[PDB]
């Protein structure tokens, strides 16, 4: 993967130059996102678990898809998408922080949709569970930084469907 | 079931079933009329049986329903009794197939993950599946009641 | 001439097997007793003896 | 996998219900033909090793596969079709005594026919290999014991086609 | 110490530190005024913030020393405020440390096969650490508050 | 002692776009003027010449 | 007709009209007596089951006669009556022919077009066909009644 | 949208917009001040516009809440409401899109198909989108009524 | 496609074997339902489209689904719903008086999941939609001819699911 | 497909709301670009010919591409070369002058990797053709309609490798 | 004319003019006033406009009358002068027709078949018509200056 500085430092690179202030602007635009960015990485690392529950509380929770029949059926697939939710929340942190969706495409869509084809998951289900997630951590965070983190969920949802 | 059981071990050790695992199979073909008669009375008894397991569970520890505690409305006493009514179902699917797979592989791998995320207490779950185990054997006779406790005694130990 | 007004409400969906609507009814027959409030207010318990000494 | 019993168990949780009275009439059912697939079984299991030196003889002996370039010539290719065929038939009395045949899907069937295409393995001469294998094993076990391990063979024959 | 977690790394990528850790170890060895005073500060008002940590969490969850509960009974109470107390003490190793790695090899390695074969919330302990974390802020300067903050919330997201 | 208690059923939804529950309200206060019921035979029609010969 | 029906099938297949149309042609031209009998009874009893109807379909959906609606003004209840009369008769024709074909020729095809170029609801005409179907049923004897109703809720379907 | 729809008439030739087609882009790109304007004077007047012109639609044809009629009880008079603003929100979509293309899109195509299943009468939905029109063009300025009105009426003779 | 005769007939001559009496059985049992499968196709062409209102009605209406979100807004896609219930009954109605679901099999099922999953539409809606319109069409045809409705649109739902 | 009009409308009209206040300043934005694509698209098709000529003569022309074994060579492969230039800069034009990439996804990326695979077609000999194509419009555009045009011609080149 | 071109739309799609052909044909109508204003400067100053454009594209292209040219000779060159003529009264028939119509129906389809015939370098012809556009653009106003250029650019994009 890699953040905004280095993307940047990618883009100066390939003209093999020095960085100019069509650069330098950008620079600064993500430092002075910075505190902002980690404090919104440390509330969620705070309660990592938490929005995964209520998220799952108001998506899945009590309905088809937790009922005989549906995919999160049965405490093994119960525990198999509360996992994988644990992976959408820790690498959505991953790019809030970098500042990059790089990290989504790179660790995350890259066959996710194929391997949930195979294995028959709902995508739509998911979907939904996701911007659950998505509107929890932003209710948690605050306004700014639950913004970040709701378009870095909503790559995460538009790549996976 | 115990012919899949049987049929796994068999191609884990990449040979044809043993006499004595054939053997096993047909005394389970043979006994089943045992096995689909106390399915039968577990399917009956369901209401009453889960009914009496879930308030004495209550009376049993009351913290579950306390405020603050997992289930403390109505609502979340019924979601007791569903989960209770589903152990209670793999237990019979348990006792018909005649082995543990099924509920395993239904609501036995995973289900600490399960109950931590829910926040349940994986104790008490035990407890209210040592109580349909006690009203069952009391709705059972002895040896049918053994048999069935099992079932019961893996998915309580499993729990646990 | 009866004329049966259609309503907004969609027609209600059967009850399934995992729903736990259908055992709503069954907890509220069970009535399950909760516990009364603690008044343990812990401000005269201090950490020396009271924890176990065994 | 999956077998008679597991399958009426599946059937009944995908609706969450509990086992009514056709589910245990299909038991019976199962448990009524269980002495007939322990009894096949057993003698398979005695006579594996003949039932594929027969059906290699009466099928596929003295003939272009096994002529020299042939795919069974060069001794460890000859070795390489009596193992194969000898899991055929035991995961097709592993099926029969199942009574469901998703042992073969999730387990003999799952990228065989990939291994053959890639391999050059004659499709066509294993299904007739195959075939031979269920004249001779139904035979051995009578036309109505028989029956059941040659429609294991088919479906494995119709699954390679 | 976070001097000793750059060596890890430095030896791991098998050469001495980089300009960042040389940065962390340098940044570190100036604010450990700062952070000695915030961990006297916690250590002089622990019992404070412990126990009114504990009534706070009792009153979030009366299930806790609800009969028929872990810490219902004096001593049980007893026990779980000396929790409370080891937990803040670890926090307090941490802050002096500078990371979380005392805090892990001391009180979060197992800590969930202990607090299972306690037959413990730890949930509730992680509400309890939320709570201790409140009162330490709250009588703590607003900027200290940040550093107690971040390891008292690591601690609660690990037993989360 | 908030103890607040855990409903899993889903509580009454606000009213979201295109809910007719929006428009009821407005829909009682305009109140339309239901026709009343006619009178007609038709059965006493001779139709011969009711129906037009324009 | 049944017959130019059957012509036109074997036209399109360039066919002889086979044994499997003939007899049902013999049978047909056979048990004409009956057709034509059902013919006389719908003509003689067409004013009083066309009353019945209008009756019915006006106590089913009397805002059609209302002012708002199309029927209102005692002279498009004429035309109403006027046009069971028509559709009845094509009933009749259509017995006796023993096919839909003038069914479909006569006030099938672009009905709904006419119904939208005159505001009329086809499927409140439906309704109506409906009730001169069920008061002919009345007024016939069953099998005689099942004959008719082939051809009533054909056109009840088309309408539709 | 006018610019995919140009978009789109130009790449069914797979060439390049004709000088007509980027005149009317200018024309719209220019105006779209004041189509916004329009946007935002018939936003605003929603609830009295739909309220004044179901109200006219009512007693205009009293069948539609006649007994036995298409909206005759209380839920369905709101139903119809409700449907107003639907086809208010696609008119004012389509104003500022400039095109209707949004309209078609939304809530014009296989409407047909829609009120025959529900049995409602175009014609009277026709006539309540032509009293939001009058009753728009009463609470707007002059050359916005007119600008609104195109949309109203391509709606009423399309839907109608 | 096939209905009750023409799979018989297919069934004894991939056999290469005459009509026994199993296959005469078979076709007087067919012969015996015909009156029954006109007299319901019958009715079922009289009260196509009020069937398929009413169990919209009873089933699709005030809900997610109708309302913008739900896959059902729009004309369009209420048209495209409509259409599909309609299709799924008339198909039905053909597979009941043909005696055999082959028609649904190669006209209906194959890949009416995929293009279902393609366009996000819901399946459980869908079957909750068939559900209905098999009460609708049980209580216009009767019990018996209502069954034999039934199971051929419970396997429509099978396959959908 | 969809533009940035289209965009709002129905982001609005999913949610089933009027134009709220960001959907307008997203609207005054776009009539604000306005005229400026306006005489892009009409600069372009005035040198229709022009743009895709001097790309050819500067990226393509007078190398290996154009050479014998590199893909150009042959007047029908030019030829084919020549037409897929002109589809690319017409639908950069219809992009340009709508303000989405709908147009081009939809009408551009579907499929075209894997069938210029399959013709074996040079991935970077085509993006270099795309970049020659954009100087050369904006060499004729201007600055920022420049830009924003090499922006599309851009997302075409990601969408082609 | 574009009152024709949306016309022929319209009939196509088989419905009534749209709310943007309506206001297409009303800008056009206002506007016809500085169209005709146009035209009639563009006829006035033709004999100017063609001949600085053909001086222009000579000394841009001297071979085109240099010997062995198409436009060599005295007739030759008078004959490229007579095709800029008919191609200048073309531009302003499409100007005063507001679309490109008569220029495609006159000048353009089949011209390339034609200009193919005689030899003549179409690509010569294109830089002809932009010379032509730059002196017609000096010569004529600023504001009405991009409406004739986007004509001109139309007709070199399709002649080039
Ligand atoms: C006498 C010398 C011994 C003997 C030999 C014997 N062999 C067969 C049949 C076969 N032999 C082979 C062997 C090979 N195939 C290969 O590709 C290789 C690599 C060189 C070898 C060694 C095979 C494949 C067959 C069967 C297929 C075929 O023949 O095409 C027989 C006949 C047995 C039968 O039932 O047909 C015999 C007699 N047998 C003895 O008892 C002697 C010790
Ligand atoms: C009170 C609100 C919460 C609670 C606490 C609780 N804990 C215990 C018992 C023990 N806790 C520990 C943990 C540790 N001991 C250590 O030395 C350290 C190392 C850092 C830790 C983390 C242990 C070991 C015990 C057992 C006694 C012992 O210390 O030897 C209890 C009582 C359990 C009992 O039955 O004695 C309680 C109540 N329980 C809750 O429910 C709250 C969340
Ligand atoms: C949860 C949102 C929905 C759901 C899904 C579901 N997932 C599985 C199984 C797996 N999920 C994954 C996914 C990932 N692994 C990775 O490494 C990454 C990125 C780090 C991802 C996204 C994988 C690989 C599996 C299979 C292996 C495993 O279990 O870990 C299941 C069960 C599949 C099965 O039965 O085999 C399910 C059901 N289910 C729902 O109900 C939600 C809508
Ligand atoms: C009751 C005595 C104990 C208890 C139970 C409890 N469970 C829930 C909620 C759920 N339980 C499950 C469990 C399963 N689903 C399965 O498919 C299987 C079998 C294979 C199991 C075991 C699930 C999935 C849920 C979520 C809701 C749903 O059913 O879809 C609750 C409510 C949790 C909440 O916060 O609402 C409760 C109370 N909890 C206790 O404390 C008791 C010891
Ligand atoms: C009555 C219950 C429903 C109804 C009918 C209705 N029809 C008309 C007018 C005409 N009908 C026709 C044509 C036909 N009617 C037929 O039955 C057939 C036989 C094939 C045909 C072709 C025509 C041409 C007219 C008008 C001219 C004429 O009558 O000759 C009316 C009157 C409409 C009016 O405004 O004049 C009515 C009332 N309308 C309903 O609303 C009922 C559901
Ligand atoms: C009012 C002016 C007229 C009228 C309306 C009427 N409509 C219904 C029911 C429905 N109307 C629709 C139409 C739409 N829903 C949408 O989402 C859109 C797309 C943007 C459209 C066009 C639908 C889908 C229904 C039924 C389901 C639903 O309401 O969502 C009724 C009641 C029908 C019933 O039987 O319940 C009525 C009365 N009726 C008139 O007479 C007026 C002319
Ligand atoms: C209605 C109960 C549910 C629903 C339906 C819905 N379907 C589509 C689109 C398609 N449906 C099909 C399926 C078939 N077409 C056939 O001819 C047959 C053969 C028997 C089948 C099974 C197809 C092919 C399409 C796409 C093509 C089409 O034009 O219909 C839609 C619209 C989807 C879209 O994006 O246009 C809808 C709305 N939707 C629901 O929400 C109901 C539960
Ligand atoms: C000479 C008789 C005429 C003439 C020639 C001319 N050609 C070019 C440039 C190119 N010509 C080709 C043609 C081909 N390449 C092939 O591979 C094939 C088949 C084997 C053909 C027909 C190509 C590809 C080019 C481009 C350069 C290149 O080959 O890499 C020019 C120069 C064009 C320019 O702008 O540089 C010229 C002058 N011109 C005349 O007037 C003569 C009648
Ligand atoms: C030229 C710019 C580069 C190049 C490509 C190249 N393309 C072809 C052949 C085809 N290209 C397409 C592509 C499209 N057709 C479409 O309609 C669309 C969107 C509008 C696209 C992108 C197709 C379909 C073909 C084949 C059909 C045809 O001839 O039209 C070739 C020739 C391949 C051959 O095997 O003959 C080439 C060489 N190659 C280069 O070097 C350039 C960078
Ligand atoms: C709440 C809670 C719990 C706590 C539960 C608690 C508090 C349980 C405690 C229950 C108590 C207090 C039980 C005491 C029973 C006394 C008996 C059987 C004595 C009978 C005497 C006899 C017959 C003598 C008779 C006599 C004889 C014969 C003589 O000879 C003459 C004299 C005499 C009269 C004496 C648990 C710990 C379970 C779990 C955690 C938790 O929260
Ligand atoms: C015998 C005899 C006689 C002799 C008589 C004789 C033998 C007389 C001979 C007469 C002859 C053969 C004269 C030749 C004239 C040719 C000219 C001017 C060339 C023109 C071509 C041009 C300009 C080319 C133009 C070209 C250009 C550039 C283009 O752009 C287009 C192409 C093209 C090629 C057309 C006498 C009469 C003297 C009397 C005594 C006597 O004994």
């Amino acid at each position: 993967m890699q953040d905004a500085i280095t993307a940047v430092i990618n883009s100066a690179d390939v003209q093999g130059k020095y960085l100019d202030g069509a650069a330098m602007d950008k620079l600064k635009s993500y430092f002075a996102s910075g505190e902002l960015r980690v404090r919104a990485a440390s509330v969620i690392s705070a309660n990592a678990a938490t929005i995964v529950k209520e998220a799952v509380a108001k998506s899945l929770l009590y309905s088809d898809v937790t009922r005989p029949g549906g995919n999160m059926y049965t405490t093994r697939r119960y525990a198999a998408c509360i996992r994988d939710l644990d992976y959408y929340l820790r690498y959505a942190t991953y790019a809030m922080l970098a500042g990059d969706a790089s990290i989504l495409d790179e660790r995350v869509l890259n066959g996710l949709k194929e391997t949930y084809n195979s294995l028959g998951v709902p995508i739509s289900s998911t979907v939904q569970a996701i911007q659950a997630i998505k509107e929890v951590t932003a209710s948690l965070v605050g306004a700014d930084a639950g913004k970040e983190m709701g378009v870095y969920l909503d790559y995460i949802c538009s790549g996976l469907s | 079931s115990i012919v899949t059981k049987s049929i796994v071990n068999a191609d884990a050790e990449a040979r044809y079933l043993s006499p004595g695992e054939l053997d096993r199979i047909k005394a389970f073909v043979t006994g089943g009329a045992a096995r689909l008669r106390i399915a039968e009375t577990l399917t009956g008894s369901r209401e009453t049986i889960v009914k009496q397991a879930g308030d004495r569970l209550f009376q049993k520890r009351p913290d579950i329903v306390s405020p603050g505690g997992n289930a403390y409305g109505e609502e979340m006493t019924a979601t007791c009794l569903r989960d209770m009514d589903y152990y209670l179902r793999l237990v019979t699917y348990g006792v018909v197939s005649g082995d543990v797979t099924p509920i395993e592989e239904i609501g036995l791998v995973g289900v600490r993950e399960m109950y931590r995320s829910l926040g349940t207490p994986i104790e008490a779950v035990a407890q209210s599946v040592r109580e349909m185990k006690e009203v069952a054997s009391g709705l059972m006779s002895s040896d049918d009641a053994a048999e069935a406790s099992a079932y019961f005694d893996f998915v309580i130990g499993k729990m646990s | 001439w009866q004329n049966e007004v259609r309503r907004f409400i969609p027609q209600e969906k059967k009850l399934t097997a995992g729903n736990p609507m259908n055992f709503l009814g069954m907890a509220r027959s069970i009535n399950p007793a909760a516990n009364t409030i603690p008044k343990v207010s812990a401000q005269n318990i201090n950490i020396e003896a009271s924890v176990p000494r065994r």
